[PDB]
RNA sequence: GGUGAAAUUCUUGGAUUUAUUGAAGACUAACUACUGCGAAAGCAUUUGCCAAGGACGUUUUCAUUAAUCAAGAACGAAAGUUAGGGGAUCGAAGAUGAUCAGAUACCGUCGUAGUCUUAACCAUAAACUAUGCCGACUAGGGAUCGGGUGGUGUUUUUUUAAUGACCCACUCGGCACCUUACGAGAAAUCAAAGUCUUUGGGUUCUGGGGGGAGUAUGGUCGCAAGGCUGAAACUUAAAGGAAUUG
């Protein structure tokens, strides 16, 4: 699964959780991949996708609501979007995703 | 090598059936075998009676005309003894001897994948 | 009488006795 | 400390109407009062009122549902078979 | 006391076996305890096979038979089929013959 | 006397291109007067012909076949494919005690849109030098075999049309086209293509059925 | 008010005028505010949309079904009710369906229905538990509650009236051909007594 | 039609039969075995997912962390109870047809509940190996399941290996069978039911003539049906076990 490959980025690399911090990342280009929960609204989805295309950042639609994405990133709260800035040693930036 | 049809033999216990029909399925025959020449109500399955009525069966078969036919025999089965009846073989033999040509055969006894629990309960028929 | 029938007879007997004094409950 | 061994919320009815009627009521009572999980935002903030109406506290969405539960058994089973019959008309 | 070490037939270390029902009376009987006899009897008879073949097409092409496994209930098995109540020590012989 | 001897007409049938000889024979159906007449209510049947009955030597005698009548015109009655089956004799003779059975099925389509569920049957072969009368497989084997059977099975079907499909199983080499795969896993006596049964087809397509005659 | 099932206000554009028209539908279970509804023959099969019975395959579930094409909804309108399409006769273009009552009526394929089942289901499973809840229930439907048993009235008030004891006095089953004033009790009852059995038509 | 034989039954409604064919729920035949797995109950079509487990292998790690267990708890066939659904099948009840002196039955017919599933209970079965668990010792034998080791063993031939399946020998842990009896037992029989008047490895439980009676009474569990705990007065010389002869 990919929850595995992602769980290594929290313990190894640098990331940012939250819709607002994720867009400053997409504006400064530091984002290489952004994970979007299943339940997150479509309006925000297309918006994040727009910023991604502008930052030429790739996206991955996480199958599972923000509740699942939060408990997946190891946090105890809903996470609607994640923006990775440094994948310490995770192949997430090189796997099929 | 002359003509084909279907046999459709069926031998129950205390009755038996025999009736030909076109190999296309819906079709027809004359079909009266079981309690036709024998009326005692227990000799229905009896072989002496299976032939007595199977005789009149081949008659109509040849009355309209069918030289050869293959069999499809079937026991009551389904859920009760899955096995041939007394007047099953005692009928086509009296008919193969009646100047009838036969060939590819196979039975069509219905057998399930162990379901539709039988009668009598777990103690069955008690005698 | 059969063993399981003695049980049933006794079960009934207690049910009747049980009822009989619930009248005086 | 535990206040009631069995009545729970149905204690308001006191001793009236019979244990059976009260018991069965508590069942639907519990359902229609509890907070469910919202399918559009992920927070358990969708409560009832006007049975068959389930609205999320935040995200302000309102979903039509069962008189006492958001998803009724029938509707859930229908969702399944509608997905089935729908997947059958594009491929 | 016991009068057979199996106390049934063929069951040690399983607890429960699905039950089959007797062919004769339909009574239920555990498969491991049901006396089994495979009945392979042909469509044949003493003088019925010659009439069958001469006046017919397919000059003895296949000649197939009936195949079906039978399971009896000891009570029914003892009545007609192979029970043949044995002697104290003659019964321990499982030689089919 | 009603005398339904001089009652109605007898119609003829043959078999598609696939086989060597095709004469099916004849049937009896009804008066062709139009109130409720022939054809509109005729071509909805099937017949049970053996394979060696219309192909040749009975090295193909086990296989039974169903032929779906599709369309008719003046005394034409040609019938396309409808399925197949084995025969009680063969299957009941192949299920021997002291060995393990293997059954598997898959639902696919051919190009001649038809989605079909096929069936296969196989058993265990005792090695020449074997000494154990049980001759059994191992679950790992049985699951793996099913996979290769399933995989192989949905290659021919969806790999060609119904015509070539029928022309593909009559030589029966697919039976051992499984064996080359199984030769690396387990002996597997009696590997076959025992049954096939279907559901539907695209609307009639009168023009395509005429490509089985000559 | 006075209805078990919840309503769904759905806004559409007027194809013939720059103006909004707001239809009032019966909310099917699962519908939500801000949802997108599609209406027409060439619509998708999503719970909430409304398509003609012809455009849907067998086994579909629909409510507020039209008895005749274009009557804006006639069948399966109560809380948690629905109809199931059990066949199509493309010639005469009919469509046979099963209604909540179990009866299987056949209607035009151009008749429309809404995918899904009505919301507010299971409302009848909760006991009322007191005349007050029944009182408030009918306070919004009509003046049909409470009901006096005709056997408690004098003969001048009802057929079952009168008697030194409370009894109906004659068969409680009444002929369909009866007259207004005598049709009180079990009207045209084909049977009577406690129903013990299958209770589901084949 | 059904049975030993019949009858209630079903048939201008074309029944039983056939043909194409669809629906519903249930089940997994054959393969199936002195074969496997799980604490027991119990578990047999396919595949995907979810976590889980024993035997083996082991020059890995921890290092006595264990054995058995009143109280307490997990699960627990069948039937049965509550709320839905389901309700094809067979089918307590009931009603019938036949039988009998009688026949509430056995055989036949109809068929409610039930049978199935979800949520919650109930907690008993000859729930059986009528046989506590952990440890050790004592005896011969060929099968077989799983793991493993050993090979100028056979087969696949591809071109021979690699493999895979098979053959042989061994070893650990399985389900069992067989022959012996040193030995045990009241015997039937038992590789434990043996290693006991030459009586002591650890530990849990129960029994003390038969009835009375699993009754009465209290307590407690359950919606109930019931479960668990559980006497006595009195009565009685046998009841019982395995084996032998009739
Ligand atoms: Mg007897
Ligand atoms: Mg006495
Ligand atoms: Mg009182
Ligand atoms: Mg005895
Ligand atoms: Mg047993
Ligand atoms: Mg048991
Ligand atoms: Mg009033
Ligand atoms: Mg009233
Ligand atoms: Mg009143
Ligand atoms: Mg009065
Ligand atoms: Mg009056
Ligand atoms: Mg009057
Ligand atoms: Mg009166
Ligand atoms: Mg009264
Ligand atoms: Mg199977
Ligand atoms: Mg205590
Ligand atoms: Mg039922
Ligand atoms: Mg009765
Ligand atoms: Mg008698
Ligand atoms: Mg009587
Ligand atoms: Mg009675
Ligand atoms: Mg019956
Ligand atoms: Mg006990
Ligand atoms: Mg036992
Ligand atoms: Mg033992
Ligand atoms: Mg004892
Ligand atoms: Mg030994
Ligand atoms: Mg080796
Ligand atoms: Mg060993
Ligand atoms: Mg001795
Ligand atoms: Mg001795
Ligand atoms: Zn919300
Ligand atoms: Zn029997």
């Amino acid at each position: 699964s990919i929850n595995q490959k992602l769980a290594l980025v929290i313990k190894s690399g640098k990331y940012t959780l939250g819709y607002k911090s994720t867009v400053k990342s997409l504006r400064q280009g530091k984002s290489k991949l952004i994970i979007i929960a299943a339940n997150t609204p479509v309006l925000r989805k297309s918006e994040l996708e727009y910023y991604a295309m502008l930052s030429k950042t790739k996206v991955y639609y996480f199958q599972g609501g923000n509740n699942e994405l939060g408990t997946a990133v190891g946090k105890l709260f809903r996470v609607g979007v994640v923006s990775i800035l440094e994948a310490g040693d995770s192949d997430i930036l090189t796997t099929l995703a | 090598s002359q003509v084909f049809g279907v046999a459709r033999i069926y031998a129950s216990f205390n009755d038996t059936f025999v009736h030909v029909t076109d190999l296309s399925g819906k079709e027809t025959i004359a079909r009266v075998t079981g309690g036709m020449k024998v009326k005692a109500d227990r000799d229905e399955s009896s072989p002496y009676a299976a032939m007595l009525a199977a005789q009149d069966v081949a008659a109509k078969c040849k009355e309209v005309g069918i030289t050869a036919v293959h069999v499809k025999i079937r026991a009551t089965g389904g859920t009760r003894t899955k096995t041939p009846g007394p007047g099953g073989q005692a009928a086509l033999r009296a008919l193969a001897r009646s100047g009838l040509r036969i060939g590819r055969i196979e039975d069509v006894t219905p057998v399930p994948s162990d379901s539709t629990r039988k009668k009598g309960g777990r103690r069955g028929r008690r005698l | 009488m059969r063993a399981k029938w003695r049980k049933k007879r006794t079960r009934r007997l207690k049910r009747k006795r049980r009822k009989v004094r619930a009248r005086s409950k | 400390a535990k206040r009631t061994k069995k009545v729970g919320i149905t204690g308001k009815y006191g001793v009236r109407y019979g244990s059976s009627l009260r018991r069965q009521v508590k069942k639907l009572e519990i359902q229609q009062h509890a907070r469910y999980d919202c399918s559009f935002c992920g927070k358990k903030t969708v409560k009832r009122g006007a049975a068959g109406i389930w609205t999320c506290s935040c995200c302000k969405k309102t979903v039509a549902g069962g008189a006492y539960t958001v998803s009724t058994a029938a509707a859930a089973t229908v969702r399944s078979t509608i997905r089935r019959l729908r997947e059958m008309v594009e491929a | 006391p016991k009068k057979r070490a199996s106390n049934g037939r063929n069951k040690k270390g399983r607890g429960h076996v699905k039950p089959v029902r007797c062919v004769n009376c339909s009574k239920s009987i555990p498969k491991d305890k049901a006396i089994k006899r495979m009945a392979i009897r042909n469509i044949v008879e003493a003088a019925a096979v010659r009439d069958l073949s001469e006046a017919s097409v397919y000059p003895e092409y296949a000649l197939p038979k009936t195949y079906n496994k039978l399971h009896y209930c000891v009570s029914c098995a003892i009545h007609a089929r192979i029970v043949r109540v044995r002697s104290r020590e003659d019964r321990k012989n499982r030689a089919p013959p | 006397v009603v005398d339904p001897f001089t009652r109605k007409e007898w119609f003829d049938i043959k078999a598609p291109s696939t086989f060597e000889n095709r004469n099916v024979g004849k049937t009896l159906v009804n008066k062709s007067t139009g109130l409720k007449s022939a054809s509109d209510a005729l071509k909805g049947r099937v017949v049970e012909v053996c394979l060696a009955d219309l192909q040749g030597s009975e090295d193909h005698s086990f296989r039974k076949i169903k032929l779906r009548v599709d369309e008719v015109q003046g005394k034409n009655l040609l019938t396309n494919f409808h399925g197949m089956d084995f025969t009680t004799d063969k299957l009941r003779s192949m299920v021997r005690k002291w060995q393990t059975l293997i059954e598997a099925n898959v639902t696919v389509k051919t190009s001649d849109d038809y989605v079909l569920r096929i069936f296969a049957i196989a058993f265990t072969r005792k090695q020449a030098n074997q000494v154990k009368r049980h001759s059994y497989a191992q679950s790992s084997h049985i699951r793996a075999i099913r996979k290769v059977i399933s995989e192989i099975l949905t290659k021919e079907v969806q790999g060609s049309t119904l015509a070539q499909l029928t022309s593909k199983l009559i030589p029966e080499v697919i039976n051992k086209e499984i064996e080359n795969a199984t030769k690396d896993i387990f002996p597997l006596q009696n590997i076959h293509v025992r049954k096939v049964k279907l559901l539907k087809q695209p609307k009639f397509d009168v023009g395509a059925l005429m490509a089985l005659h000559g | 008010s006075g209805r078990g099932a919840p309503l769904a206000k759905v806004v559409f554009r007027d194809p013939y005028k720059y103006r909004l028209r707001e239809e009032i539908f019966i909310a099917n279970e699962g519908v939500h505010t801000g949802q997108f509804i599609y209406a027409g023959k060439k619509a998708s099969l999503n719970v909430g949309n409304v398509l003609p019975l012809g455009s849907v395959p067998e086994g579909t579930i629909v409510s507020n079904v039209e008895e005749k094409p274009g009557d804006r909804g006639a069948l399966a309108r109560a809380s948690g009710n629905y109809v199931i399409i059990i066949g199509h006769n493309p010639d005469e273009n009919k469509t046979r369906v099963r209604l909540p009552s179990g009866a299987k009526k056949v209607i035009s394929s151009d008749a429309r229905g809404v995918i899904g089942v009505i919301a507010g289901g299971g409302r009848v499973d909760k006991p009322l538990l007191k005349a007050g809840r029944a009182f408030h229930k009918y306070r919004l439907k009509r003046n049909s509650w409470p009901k006096t048993r005709g056997v408690a009235m004098n003969p001048v008030d009802h057929p079952h009236g009168g008697g030194n004891h409370q009894h109906i006095g004659k068969a409680s089953t009444i002929s369909r051909g009866a007259v207004s004033g005598q049709k009180a009790g079990l009207i045209a009852a084909r049977r009577t007594g406690l129903l013990r059995g299958s209770q589901k038509t084949q």
